[PDB]
């Protein structure tokens, strides 16, 4: 979409927005990120979820 | 051209409820002065909370 400037910081994400700033969410983001993607093996299916989880090891 | 100022003597510690009475008042800003400072100083708090940092982060 296009974002309008001056939107009011609704929802869990404006609001933590306004608490930390747009700065620190994003930084918030990316640390998440990166747990998300070291920690959990995930997919859309299990098939997926296996495949990403592969190591003749 | 103007008198050289006799050596500085304030008073060491008046009241500070006088000075606020003063201070108080003439603090006032506009509501669009008042939007520009929320935004300048609040797009500068944006960037602090982004490094390697200071003392007070150690």
């Amino acid at each position: 979409r296009v974002i309008q400037p001056g939107e009011t910081p609704d929802g869990t994400i404006g609001r933590l927005v306004k608490r930390l700033g747009a700065p620190a969410v994003r930084t918030a983001t990316r640390q998440a990120m990166r747990l998300m993607g070291n920690h959990f093996v995930l997919g859309e299916t299990i098939e997926q979820a296996l495949e990403r989880g592969k190591p003749g090891q | 051209m103007p008198n050289i100022p006799p050596p500085f003597t304030a008073p060491y510690a008046p009241d500070d409820a006088e000075i606020a009475a003063r201070l108080l008042p003439a603090s006032h800003l506009s509501p669009p002065q008042e939007a520009r400072i929320h935004r300048t100083a609040t797009r500068l708090i944006e960037a602090i909370r982004k490094r390697l940092g200071g003392v007070e982060d150690m």
